């Protein structure tokens, strides 16, 4: 799952 | 984990010119200098006047599709908004035989803009719009992104068949298309240099691409105002640079393309 997130 | 060096601009022109297949992954800070802040906590902008934490977020898409929008005319309408001489030194790296292609965090088109023929868009693109009912999607260009348009008259814009439409790009909460990494994966599985350039905090995306990077065994150098995430981590050297003291490297790299001249 290649979620878009904070680092 | 590993030791990081610094280098200079005239220095990285040497690694670039034993180079055959360079890529570039960019992030926010290459579109700073053409007017549209990184920082994002900064109150000396737009990012100011709307709260992340809604127009961010695909929570926040569901209950206030409006506000993306808003923000996206507002920067569209509100601030002059042109390639600069980074995006130029990189448009120059690719016809010189240098670059090969550019995989990005940006949304706002500035690559392709430049004469960057591939452009790997990981987190989409402002100039295209779906409608999230019946997924036809709609193409835009910046006149229509202004606060005058009739597609901006009424948010969230609205498809005929009912729905409503959604900006191509993926927000906070979302998953990037699984597609458009394999493609980013293999054009760095070919890579002899990465270059990244103008990145934060970090995302998970480019971080992970960073981390395949390493994976490959492959060469990394950041460009970057500053240390970053990576520094240290993952990159092989940085140069601390502005995106656009990058036609120094241009200039130097096409200067030698002028050993050109018989004789
Ligand atoms: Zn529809």
């Amino acid at each position: 799952t290649a979620r878009k997130s904070t680092g | 984990k590993k030791d990081t060096q610094s280098i200079t601009l005239e220095e990285l022109a040497k690694i670039i010119k034993k180079c055959k297949h360079v890529v570039a992954l960019t992030g926010s800070g290459t579109s700073a200098e053409s007017n549209i802040p990184s920082f994002r906590g900064s109150s000396n902008s737009i990012w100011s006047k709307y709260d992340p934490r809604i127009y961010g977020t695909i929570w926040g898409f569901w209950k206030y599709p409006e506000k993306i929008w808003e923000v996206i005319r507002d920067i569209s309408s509100d601030y002059e908004i042109e390639i600069n001489n980074g995006h130029v030194a990189l448009s120059t790296l690719e016809s010189l035989g240098y670059l090969k292609s550019v995989v990005t965090q940006n949304v706002d088109g500035l690559h392709e803009a430049s004469g960057n023929t591939k452009v790997i868009s990981l987190h989409g693109n402002v100039f295209e719009a779906v409608c999230c009912t019946c997924n036809k999607i709609v193409k835009l260009n910046k006149i229509m992104l202004q606060k005058t348009s009739h597609f901006m008259h009424q948010l969230p814009p609205e498809c005929p068949c009912g729905g409503i439409f959604k900006p191509n790009i993926i927000l906070f909460g979302e998953v990037v298309s699984s597609d458009l990494l394999k493609e980013a994966e293999e054009e760095i599985a070919k890579c002899d240099l990465l270059l990244v350039i103008g990145t934060s905090s970090t995302v998970s995306t480019a971080t992970n691409l960073c981390h395949f990077a390493c994976k490959k065994k492959k060469k990394i150098v950041e460009i970057n105002i500053s240390k970053t995430y990576i520094t240290n981590k993952m990159s092989d050297y940085h140069v601390c640079a502005k995106f656009s003291e990058l036609t120094k490297v241009a200039n130097i790299l096409k200067g030698s393309s002028e050993k050109n001249k018989k004789i």
